[PDB]
C-alpha cells in the first residue's frame, strides 16, 4: 500500500 | 620486573616520615638503581633495532607516461614496509610500555637529586658516615644555594673517619668532569698533565652525544586537550611528529654543555676543546699535532684572526710540505656535516609551517637560513640598535632610573591616552591607559562572547565564525585588537627583544544573587602569574608547576555595567592593598607579570563582567602554537586566492 | 541531481558546509516538507562530488611529481633523504589545497564522511521523491541504495511495492554510476553480439579509467585518525598505517561493477580474457599473446588458458613473433605488485604490530 | 562481538547507616589499562596500609553517578595513590556505554588520584578526558539502591553510606566481555 520511509533522526 | 621508580620514591618517603631507616635506605637505592636500567633498556634496543634494519634508499623514480601513479604507490610502499618492520623488532624487545611513563613532578625530583637528601640523613642515623659524605656531596653539588648542606658537610669532616678524596659524585656526567679537570689542570700551568684528560674528555663527548640523540623519539606533545581536535592525515602527522624530534635531537647540543655549578651554558664547547688542546700541546713540544688541532678549529670558524696567526706561526716554525700534508679530524667533519643537514631541514619547516627554530650554534653559516628569515633577524637587529641608541639619549639627557629609562613610551595608536603612570600607581612596571578601543567595538565582542557560550580563544572563535554560529566580523576584530594590543604594550615599556604571544581568552563573569548568603570569603587569593606566592615565608619559588615562561600582563575590560569587580594590586604580605583600578569601557591595564606585581580581584556583586586577558613571552620557544594556525585560517577567509581551476 | 554538476564551475550560490546542508535537510524531512527536503539533499549530494573532486585533483599535483636530486653529500645519509622528501610532498599539498573553493568551508565530520560512504541519503531521497510525485526518480534512488545493500528489509518491500507499480519497468538505473562501468557493458554487448572491432576499441578505453579510479581511490584513504594513545615516533606512524592499510585492502572490491545483483568476479582478468578473445579471432596474435599470458598471471589455475598458452608458442615461426611479444602488459604488472604486497603487509602487521586485548565474547 | 578481558575482580560491601544491603562485584581490564588496574587492586587489598575500607561515598547526584574514594578528607579533596600522589593518563581505549562503567576522577589534566565513579546513564560528553578500567559485574540492584538514597543541596547523602569491607577474587583464565550496558535485570 505505502513504502516505508525512515523515521527521521533531527 | 624492574618495578617503576615512583613506586618505590613514595615508599621511601613514607618510611622517612614514620622513623624506619633500612627502609628508606632500602628503598631509595632500589629507586635509583631501577630508573639507570630502564634507561640503559631503552638506550640499548634503539641502537639494536637502528642496526638490524637501515634504511634503504631507491630515489631514482621514473615518471613514465601513464606510470606515474603506479610508481608513487610502488614507492610508498617501499617506505612503509620498512617503517613496519623496524617498529616489530622495537615491540618484541622493549616488554611493558608502562614502566618507561613517570610524571613531570617526579621527573623534578629525580634532577634535583632529592634521594641522595634522604640517604644521607639516614645514612648518618645508622652509622655509615662515608656513604653520607658521598651522598651529601652529590646533592651539594646538584643544589649551590644550600648553607644547612654546607654545614653537614663541614660537621662531617670535622668528625674523625672522613678525608678529602672521598667527595666523588655520583651522579654527574664523565665528559664534564674530565673537561671541568683538565681545564682547572690548564688553568695552573700542568700541560703535561692536561692533554690526556682533554683528550679522553672529547672521546667520551662524542660517545655520549650519540648516546643521547637516541633516546629522543618519545611520544608527540600535544599542547593541553587538543588532542580531541587533531585532524592531521597521514602525511602531516608524520611531518609534525619528525620536525619535534629532530629539534630535541639539536637541542641535545645545549643540554651536553650545561652543568648545576654555572648558570649558563658554556659557549662553543667542542671548538673550546680544540682551543685548550693547541695551545697544551705547543707548550708540549709537539707541533704536528698542534697544527692539526688549529686546522680542526679553524674548519668551524674559518675567518678567525688569532688562530690563523698561530697557524701561520706554527707553519712558519714547521715545514710547508708536512703542513700542507695533515688535515683535520675526521670526527668533527662528520659531526659538522649531520649538523648542517639537520640545521637545513629545520629552517625550511621555520620558514613553511612556521614552526619555530632557535639555532644553538654560533657557528652555522648564513647560507643555510632562507631569504625571508634573512631579512626578519636584519629587522630585528636594527629594531634593537635603534631602541639601545634611544635609551643612551635619554639617559644622557637625564628606582627613578627604572621609572624612567623603561617606561616612557610612544603610544602608536591615536585616541589612546595616559590615564596612570607608575608613579601614580605606587610601584614599578605599572600603567593604566583608556581609549584602546571604541563603544562599538565592545558591543560587538560582548556580542561574541554572549552568543558562544567562558573561556573562547581566538582560534576557537574563528572557527565558530567560519561554521556559522558566530558572525565572521567579531571574530576577525577579536584578531584585530589582539594584536594591536601587542604592539602597543610592546612598544611602551621600551623593548628591544620582540614579544611572543602566550596565552589569550574571553571570558564573562556572572553572579548568582541566590548562593551570595554569608559570603564574607574573597572569590580569589592573591597571586603571581610567575611563581607560586609563598605568603608564610614572603618568597616566591619559580617551579615547573607554575608558568615560568611569562614575562608581560595585560587586561581590557569592555563594559562597566555592573557594581564591584575592582582590580588591586597588592604587597607580599597579601594583606594592604597599593592602587585600584574601575572598569570601565576600553580600559588597559598592562603589569609585568614578575614578583614584584601580586594582584588580585574582588568579587562581583551583581551584574556582567566580561574582559579579554593576554601573557606574552620573551622566549620564542615558548610561543601560542595555535596563533599559527588562526593566522593561517584569517589568510584563507579574508584574502582568498584560486588557482586557475582550468 | 547531477545534471547542473560542474567541478571547474561551481555555483557559489550553494557553497556551504556539508553538514549544515544535511541538518537543513533531515530538519525539513521530519517536518513534513517534501519540496524544500528534495533541494536540500541534492544540494548536500553535490557538495560531497565536490570535496571528492577536489581531494582527487589536489593528490595528482603533489605526489605524482618529479623528483628533485639534492647534493652528492645529502647521499649518504639515507634517513635524511626519505623524510626530506616526505616534507616536501607534504608542503606541496598544503599549499594547493588552500586555492581550492571546497577546502575553504568547514570539513566535515568523520561520522558523516562514513555516512555519505554508505550511500545512507539515499533512503531518505526514494521517500521524499515518491511524496512530490516524482516515482521514476524514486525508483532510481531505491535501486541506487539497494544496490549498495543487498540485504535490507524495508528496502526489499520498497521495492516490490514499486515494481508493481505500472510502466516503472524501464527507469531503474544506478544514479552513482562510473565510466568504466557503462563502457564495460557496452563492450560485452559488442562482444555477445559477433563484432570484435567495437569491443576491442571499448575495453582498451575502458581499461585505463579503472586503473586511474583505483589509484585516485587508493590515495583517498590516507585520512586522519582519532587518538586514544600516546606511544614512541617508530610505534605510532605505524599503528596510524595499519588503519589507513585496512581502508586500502577493502578497495579493490568496491569499484567492481555489479550485473544482475552479483559482483563480477575477477574483474581485470576477464577484461583481458575478453580482449584476447577478441584480438584472436581477427588473427592479430601480436597483440593477442600478452593479454593471455596477463590473464595467466593474475589467475595461475586455468588449463583453457595454458592450452592457449602452448598453441601460440607453437606456432611463433609462423606468425613471426618473438620473445619480446611473450611478457605480461605493465600496467598489469603495476596493479599485481601493488595488490600483493598490500595484502602481504597487512598479514605480516596482523601478527607483529596489533595488541591482543581483546576477544570473543562467549 | 569482541570486548576487553577482564582479569582481576574486587568486591565491595555497602552498608547504609546501620543496614548491610549488598555486595558489589567489579572486573577490572588489567591488559588494556594497567597501572591504573594495579592502584585499585593495592588500594582495595589495603596492603600498603591505607586503603578503601570504612570510606564513604560524598556525592550521589541522582540519575548521573556515583562517586567515592576519597579516604584523607571527608569532602571530596583527599586521596593519594601508591604512586606518589598524581600519576598522569594512561589511555583512552574505552568509552563509557552506559549503566555501571567504572571510570578515574581528576580534577584537570594527568591527576588521576583514588577517586572514582560509577555511571549510572551513558555519559558520551565524558569521552577522552576521563579513563575507564572496569563494568560492574554483580550487584547492579545495589548500586540503584545507594543511587536513590535521600541527598541535599551539596549532594551529600543525608545517612552516610560506608564501605564495611573490600577486598580481591582471582581469576584464572582471562575472559572477554560485551561493550554495552550491564545487567538490569
Ligand atoms: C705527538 O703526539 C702523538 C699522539 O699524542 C704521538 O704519537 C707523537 O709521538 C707525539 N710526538 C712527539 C714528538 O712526541
Ligand atoms: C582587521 O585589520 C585588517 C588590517 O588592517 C583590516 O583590513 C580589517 O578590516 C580589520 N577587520 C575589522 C576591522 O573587522
Ligand atoms: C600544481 O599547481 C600549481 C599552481 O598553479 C601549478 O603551477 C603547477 O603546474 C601544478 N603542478 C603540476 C605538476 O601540474
Ligand atoms: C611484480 O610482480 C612480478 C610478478 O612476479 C615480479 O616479477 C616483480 O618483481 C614484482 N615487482 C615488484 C614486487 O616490485
Ligand atoms: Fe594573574
Amino acid at each position: 500500500p505505502g513504502p516505508i520511509g525512515p523515521p527521521g533522526p533531527r | 620486573g624492574m618495578v617503576t621508580p615512583d613506586l618505590l620514591f613514595a615508599e621511601g618517603t613514607a618510611a622517612y616520615a614514620r622513623g624506619d631507616w633500612p627502609g628508606v635506605v632500602l628503598s631509595m637505592e632500589r629507586a635509583l638503581r631501577s630508573r639507570a636500567a630502564l634507561r640503559a633498556l631503552r638506550l640499548r634496543c634503539r641502537t639494536q633495532c637502528a642496526a638490524d634494519f637501515p634504511w634503504e634508499l631507491d630515489p631514482d623514480w621514473s615518471p613514465s607516461p601513464a606510470q606515474a601513479s603506479g610508481a608513487a604507490a610502488l614507492r610508498d610502499l617501499s617506505f612503509f614496509g620498512g617503517l613496519l618492520r623496524r617498529a616489530a623488532c622495537l615491540r618484541r624487545c622493549l616488554g611493558p610500555p608502562a614502566a618507561h611513563s613517570l610524571s613531570e613532578e617526579m621527573e623534578l625530583e629525580f634532577r634535583k637529586r632529592s634521594p641522595y637528601n634522604y640517604l644521607q640523613v639516614a645514612y648518618f642515623k645508622i652509622n655509615k658516615l662515608e656513604k653520607a659524605v658521598a651522598a651529601a656531596h652529590t646533592f651539594f653539588v646538584g643544589n649551590p644555594e644550600h648553607m644547612e648542606m654546607q654545614q653537614n658537610l663541614d660537621y662531617y669532616q670535622t668528625m674523625s673517619g672522613v678525608k678529602e678524596a672521598d667527595f666523588k659524585d655520583l651522579e654527574t656526567q664523565p665528559h664534564m668532569q674530565e673537561f671541568r679537570l683538565g681545564v682547572r689542570l690548564y688553568s695552573e700551568e700542568q700541560p703535561q698533565e692536561a692533554v690526556p684528560h682533554l683528550e679522553a674528555a672529547l672521546q667520551e663527548y662524542f660517545v655520549a652525544y650519540e648516546e643521547c640523540r637516541a633516546l629522543c623519539e618519545g611520544p608527540y606533545d600535544y599542547d593541553g586537550y587538543n588532542y580531541l581536535e587533531y585532524n592531521a592525515d597521514l602525511f602531516q602527522a608524520i611531518t609534525d611528529h619528525y620536525i619535534q624530534v629532530l629539534n630535541c635531537k639539536q637541542n641535545c647540543v645545549t643540554e651536553l654543555a650545561s652543568h648545576p655549578s654555572r648558570e649558563k651554558p658554556f659557549e662553543d664547547f667542542l671548538p673550546s676543546h680544540y682551543n685548550y688542546l693547541q695551545f697544551a700541546y705547543y707548550n708540549i713540544g709537539n707541533y704536528t699535532q698542534a697544527v692539526e688541532c688549529a686546522k680542526t678549529y679553524l674548519l668551524f670558524f674559518p675567518n678567525d684572526e688569532v688562530m690563523n696567526q698561530n697557524l701561520a706561526y706554527y707553519a712558519a716554525m714547521l715545514g710547508e710540505e708536512h703542513t700542507r700534508s695533515i688535515g683535520p679530524r675526521e670526527s668533527a667533519k662528520e659531526y659538522r656535516q649531520r649538523s648542517l643537514l639537520e640545521k637545513e631541514l629545520l629552517f625550511f619547516a621555520y620558514d613553511v609551517f612556521g614552526i619555530p627554530f632557535v639555532d644553538p650554534d654560533s657557528w652555522t653559516p648564513e647560507e643555510v637560513i632562507p631569504k625571508r628569515l634573512q631579512e626578519k633577524q636584519k629587522s630585528e637587529r636594527e629594531t634593537a640598535v635603534r631602541i639601545s641608541q634611544e635609551i643612551g639619549n635619554l639617559m644622557k639627557e637625564i628606582l627613578d632610573v627604572s621609572r624612567l629609562t623603561r617606561e616612557g613610551g610612544p603610544l602608536l595608536y591615536e585616541g589612546i591616552s595616559l590615564t596612570m603612570n607608575s608613579k601614580l600607581l605606587n610601584g614599578s612596571q605599572r600603567v593604566v591607559m583608556d581609549g584602546v578601543i571604541s563603544d562599538h567595538e565592545c558591543q560587538e565582542l560582548q556580542r561574541l562572547t554572549n552568543v558562544a557560550a567562558y573561556g573562547v580563544t581566538v582560534f576557537k572563535a574563528l572557527k565558530l565564525g567560519q561554521e556559522g554560529k558566530v558572525p565572521l566580523q567579531s571574530a576577525h576584530l577579536y584578531y584585530n585588537v589582539t594584536e594591536k594590543v601587542r604592539r602597543i604594550m610592546e612598544s611602551y615599556f621600551r623593548l628591544d627583544t620582540p614579544l611572543y604571544f602566550s596565552y589569550s581568552h574571553l571570558v564573562c563573569r556572572t553572579a548568582i544573587e541566590e548562593v551570595q548568603a554569608e559570603r564574607k570569603d574573597d572569590s580569589h587569593p592573591v597571586h603571581v602569574d610567575n611563581c607560586i606566592l609563598n605568603a608564610e615565608t614572603l618568597v616566591c619559588v619559580k617551579e615547573p608547576p607554575a608558568y615560568t615562561f611569562r614575562d608581560y600582563s595585560a587586561i581590557l575590560y569592555l563594559n562597566g555595567d555592573f557594581d564591584g569587580g575592582n582590580f588591586y594590586f597588592t604587597e607580599l604580605d597579601a594583606k594592604t592593598v597599593t592602587a585600584e583600578v574601575q572598569p570601565q569601557c576600553g580600559r588597559a591595564v598592562g603589569f609585568s607579570s614578575g614578583t614584584e606585581n601580586p594582584h588580585g580581584v574582588k568579587a562581583v556583586t551583581r551584574g556582567q563582567r566580561c574582559a579579554i586577558a593576554l601573557w606574552f613571552t620573551l622566549d620564542p620557544r615558548h610561543s601560542e602554537r595555535d596563533r599559527v594556525q588562526a593566522d593561517d585560517l584569517v589568510k584563507m577567509l579574508f584574502s582568498p586566492e584560486e588557482m586557475d581551476l582550468s | 541531481q547531477y545534471e547542473r554538476y560542474s567541478f571547474r564551475s561551481f555555483p557559489r550560490d550553494e557553497l556551504m558546509p556539508l553538514e549544515s546542508a544535511y541538518r537543513h535537510a533531515l530538519d525539513k524531512y521530519s517536518g513534513e516538507h517534501w519540496a524544500e527536503s528534495v533541494g536540500y539533499l541534492e544540494i548536500s549530494l553535490r557538495l560531497h562530488r565536490l570535496l571528492r573532486d577536489s581531494e582527487a585533483f589536489c593528490h595528482r599535483n603533489c605526489s605524482a611529481a618529479p623528483q628533485p636530486e639534492p647534493a652528492a653529500g645529502l647521499a649518504s645519509y639515507p634517513e635524511l633523504r626519505l623524510f626530506g622528501g616526505l616534507l616536501r610532498r607534504a608542503h606541496c599539498l598544503k599549499r594547493c589545497k588552500q586555492g581550492l573553493p571546497a577546502f575553504r568551508q568547514s570539513q566535515p565530520s568523520r561520522e558523516v564522511l562514513a555516512d555519505f560512504q554508505r550511500r545512507e541519503p539515499y533512503k531518505f531521497l526514494q521517500f521524499a521523491y515518491f511524496k512530490a510525485n516524482n516515482l521514476p526518480k524514486a525508483i532510481a534512488a531505491a535501486h541506487t541504495f539497494l544496490l549498495k545493500h543487498p540485504d535490507d528489509e524495508m528496502m526489499k518491500r520498497n521495492m516490490a511495492y514499486y515494481k508493481s507499480l505500472p510502466g516503472a519497468e524501464d527507469y531503474i538505473k544506478d544514479l552513482e554510476t562510473k565510466s568504466y562501468e557503462s563502457l564495460f557493458i557496452r563492450a560485452v554487448r559488442a562482444y555477445n553480439g559477433e563484432n570484435w572491432r567495437t569491443s576491442i576499441t571499448d575495453m582498451e578505453l575502458a581499461l585505463p579509467d579503472f586503473f586511474k579510479a583505483f589509484y585516485e581511490c587508493l590515495a583517498a584513504c590516507e585520512g586522519s585518525r582519532e587518538i586514544k594513545d600516546f606511544k614512541d615516533f617508530y610505534l605510532s606512524i605505524a599503528d596510524h598505517y595499519v588503519e589507513v592499510l585496512e581502508c586500502k585492502i577493502q578497495c579493490e572490491e568496491n569499484l567492481t561493477p555489479v550485473i544482475g545483483g552479483y559482483p563480477v568476479e575477477k574483474f581485470v582478468a576477464t577484461m583481458y580474457h575478453y580482449l584476447q578473445f577478441a584480438y584472436y579471432k581477427l588473427n592479430d596474435l601480436k597483440n593477442a599473446a600478452p593479454c593471455a599470458v596477463s590473464y595467466l598471471l593474475f589467475d595461475q589455475n586455468d588449463k583453457v588458458m595454458q592450452q592457449n598458452l602452448v598453441y601460440y608458442q607453437y606456432h611463433r615461426d609462423t606468425w613471426g613473433l618473438s620473445d619480446e611479444h611473450f611478457q605480461p602488459r605493465p600496467e598489469a604488472v603495476q596493479f599485481f605488485n601493488v595488490t600483493t604486497l598490500q595484502k602481504e603487509l597487512y598479514d605480516f602487521a596482523k601478527e607483529n604490530i596489533m595488541d591482543d586485548d581483546e576477544g570473543e565474547v562467549v | 562481538k569482541k570486548g576487553p578481558k577482564v582479569t582481576v575482580k574486587v568486591y565491595f560491601d555497602l552498608r547504609i547507616g546501620d543496614e548491610d544491603v549488598g555486595r558489589v562485584i567489579f572486573g577490572l581490564f588489567g591488559k588494556t589499562v594497567p597501572k591504573t588496574v594495579d592502584n585499585f587492586v593495592a588500594l582495595a587489598t589495603g596492603e600498603k596500609g591505607f586503603g578503601y575500607k570504612n570510606s564513604k561515598f560524598h556525592r550521589v547526584i541522582k540519575d548521573f553517578m556515583i562517586q567515592g574514594g576519597d579516604f584523607t578528607r571527608g569532602d571530596g579533596t583527599g586521596g593519594k595513590s601508591i604512586y606518589g600522589e598524581r600519576f598522569p593518563d594512561e589511555n583512552f581505549k574505552l568509552k563509557h556505554y552506559g549503566p555501571g562503567w567504572v571510570s578515574m576522577a581528576n580534577a584537570g589534566k594527568d591527576t588521576n588520584g583514588s577517586q572514582f565513579f560509577i555511571t549510572t546513564v551513558k555519559t558520551a560528553w565524558l569521552d577522552g578526558k576521563h579513563v575507564v578500567f572496569g563494568k560492574v559485574l554483580e550487584g547492579m540492584e545495589v548500586v540503584r539502591k545507594v543511587e536513590s538514597t535521600k541527598t541535599d543541596s551539596r549532594d551529600k547523602p543525608l545517612k552516610d553510606v560506608i564501605i564495611a569491607d573490600c577486598g580481591k577474587i582471582e581469576v584464572e583464565k582471562p575472559f572477554a566481555i560485551a561493550k554495552e550496558a550491564a545487567a538490569e535485570n
